[PDB]
């Protein structure tokens, strides 16, 4: 429909986000998109907390 | 004023692809539509479509 471009910006949850090792191809890039961090709270901080 | 949108050839394919692209950039206007009788069929179901 033309909605997906340079000047169009999807902001999305976590929700379409999930799973951040599966992106589909329909996808657009730049697609922002807000979760928990699971690069820089590591497990073992996860557990001392 | 004559506020010419756009022009639209459908050359083959209504219905498979590279039609539904141009025929989606329409907006609520007059729609000229030149085409044969059997071919208008097909395309004005498209376009309820």
């Amino acid at each position: 429909l033309g909605l997906t471009g340079y000047d169009f910006f999807w902001i999305v949850p976590s929700l379409v986000s999930g799973n951040t090792e599966l992106i589909p191809k329909e996808f657009p890039s730049g697609l922002i998109s807000v979760s928990y961090d699971d690069w820089d709270y590591s497990l073992e901080a996860r557990v001392r907390d | 004023g004559w506020d010419m949108q756009n022009v639209i050839t459908l050359d083959t394919s209504f219905e498979d692809a590279k039609t539904q692209v141009q025929l989606k950039k329409i907006h609520s206007s007059v729609i000229l539509l030149y085409c044969s009788k059997d071919e208008a069929v097909l395309i004005l179901s498209e376009a309820r479509s």
